[PDB]
């Protein structure tokens, strides 16, 4: 995509159009940054997600406005004609997204920082695809995006320390994947517990910046806990 | 229950 | 354009779409809707208006976003390549609304509801080209913008009350192009405080829900005034 | 100075 304008180039306009909450724009630039061929820096690697969540969380709101229009109704085709077409459009995202991600940004990702990024990235998309899986690939796809943050998982435990802000993001995803999608709510708040714990002890050898970084991710955990318990 | 926001960078 | 769905579909799925925040659906419904060639009802034409209100107000906001960086720059390319993309796509949707206009809702717009409605749209649409013209057609659309509105206003002074919203509405509208676009101010306030002082005096011949309808519309044009003087 | 919204109905 976009193969004839240059890598930095299309790393420049990403930020514009982030600036300009373009985000459609946004993610199509990365895509064809990620296309160039060329692993991502740290920062390449926030512009892809930022863009894609950006794109697909409008989406996903979308489908969750005119699901339960649908399922109102349910108590003329069009209702379900609509939701389907934001639906596939949204599934259409996330496989570009899963594309990327295995051609070729996993395979090429050797740190722990970026390896551990795109594998909770792949775990994030397969499960916005599992939210609105019915059919017989339901249960595939939930265990496509456990596997993946499984393995992320692994990793970070093994080489990021307790308070890294992706491997806290991590954790925070993958214990929303447990509450909301794999029916395992008991999981997910032990998830979240032991997470937040382990950074709390870890909080004492980080800098006045990475402490705020940590402790807002922290905050998050704790909302979910005082939403589940 | 919220995942990380992660729409701002 | 949508040429195998239902009219009534089309409605309908505006509707929905808007309930979903999905306003570049909304307009190509719309579209669809108007291309089948019938009359648009009073609140079919709100929603043709609501759809691409609100597709050109976020293109609007990004050129804004872009034009701003691109006049520090001016104290690579990129900035202004974005710019131009971003206001290629707005002039193509202002092109669009202003050639269903034309083809053909205001030469089969007879009461005066249906016909001053249409030529506010096309005395906004023009506005928003004016907005980012620069070129040897920059008078020219300025003054395509001037006569749409001037010929609403002809045809609502004569035909609708003081209080009529679209009336009020299309006053408010044509002071910002006076201020904002004409480069004449005086000309704004005057129009405003006008429109407010003749609504003003026929606010007791309303019941309590025409009398919030025209008072909210009065305040924006308070709003404005307060702002200029 | 502001048109009329105009975004919801
Ligand atoms: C998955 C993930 C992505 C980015 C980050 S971040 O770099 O720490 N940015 C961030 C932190 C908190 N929020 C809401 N965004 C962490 C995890
Ligand atoms: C140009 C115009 C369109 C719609 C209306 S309305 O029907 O009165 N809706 C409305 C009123 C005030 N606001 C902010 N929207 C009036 C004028
Ligand atoms: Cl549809
Ligand atoms: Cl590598
Ligand atoms: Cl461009
Ligand atoms: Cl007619």
């Amino acid at each position: 995509a976009m193969g004839s304008m240059e890598r930095a180039s299309l790393i420049q306009k990403a930020k514009l159009a982030e600036q300009a909450e373009r985000y459609e724009d946004m993610a199509a630039f990365m895509k064809g940054a990620v296309e160039k061929g060329e692993e991502l820096s740290c920062e390449e690697r926030n512009l892809l997600s930022v863009a894609y969540k950006n794109v697909v969380g409008g989406q996903r709101a979308a489908w969750r406005v005119l699901s339960s229009i649908e399922q109102k109704s349910n108590e003329g085709p069009e209702v379900r004609e609509y939701r389907e077409k934001v639906e596939t459009e949204l599934q259409g995202v996330c496989d570009t997204v899963l594309g990327l991600l295995d051609s070729h940004l996993i395979k090429e990702a050797g740190d722990a920082e970026s390896r551990v990024f795109y594998l909770k990235m792949k775990g994030d998309y397969y499960r916005y695809l599992a939210e609105v899986a019915t059919g017989d690939d339901k249960k595939r796809i939930i265990d496509s995006a456990r596997s993946a943050y499984q393995e992320a998982m692994d990793i970070s435990k093994k080489e990021m320390p307790p308070t890294n802000p992706i491997r806290l993001g991590l954790a925070l995803n993958f214990s929303v994947f447990h509450y909301e999608i794999a029916n395992s709510p008991e999981e997910a708040i032990s998830l979240a517990k032991t997470t937040f714990d382990e950074a709390m002890a870890d909080l004492h050898t980080l800098s006045e910046d990475s402490y705020k970084d940590s402790t807002l991710i922290m905050q998050l955990l704790r909302d979910n806990l005082t939403l589940w318990t | 229950a919220g995942s990380i926001p992660g729409r701002r960078s």
